[PDB]
């Protein structure tokens, strides 16, 4: 857009879906997920013991809050599933884990109501 | 002898001309140009 080259300009994505507009919500949705699995490689191994489900269901905890606090996400919540799991499928491999987390929204429209006062109203009207 | 080899060097550039001065130190407008985008410390998830 500006200065015939300087600099692009828009973040949205084709997307038929309001919810997956913007591209920060569609790489910030991968890249957490491949980061997640990346220092998580254990997971595919070291079979279902009773800490197991507990060993990784605070090790995606401490991982994730190390992406909220460098602002990769905001606040979130990771929880195993308490319904889906179950011993009949447990015995064949499948164990869920609920992942809930909101991401940061780009500003690409700040708006600025300026309003002045002197201690609490306009004093002049 | 400024007037009789200034009126000699005339004579050479009728003769033969000198050449054009070539231009080696053409720089794009970007070499004195500032980055005028903020750095990764205003967007840093610490308020300031």
């Amino acid at each position: 857009i500006r200065d015939d080259g300087y600099r692009l300009w828009g973040n949205r994505t084709l997307s038929s879906d309001s919810k997956w507009a913007f591209v920060t919500r569609v790489r910030t949705m991968d890249l957490v997920m491949d980061a997640i699995l990346a220092g998580h490689k254990w997971a595919v191994d070291r079979g279902i013991t009773k800490t197991y489900v507990k060993d990784v269901t605070e090790g995606l905890r401490a991982f994730m809050r190390d992406l909220k606090n460098q602002g990769a996400v905001i606040n979130f919540e990771v929880y195993a599933d308490p319904d889906l799991n179950s011993a009949s499928q447990l015995a064949q491999g499948k164990v869920y884990w609920n992942i809930r987390f909101t991401d940061v929204p780009p500003a690409e429209n700040p708006n600025f109501r300026v309003e002045v006062t002197d201690q609490w109203l306009t004093e002049v009207l | 002898l400024k007037v009789q080899v200034n009126s000699a060097a005339q004579a050479v550039g009728k003769v033969a001309g000198d050449i054009s001065p070539t231009l080696a130190g053409v720089l794009p407008s970007w070499l004195l140009a500032p980055s005028a985008t903020p750095p990764s410390e205003a967007a840093a998830s610490l308020p300031h």
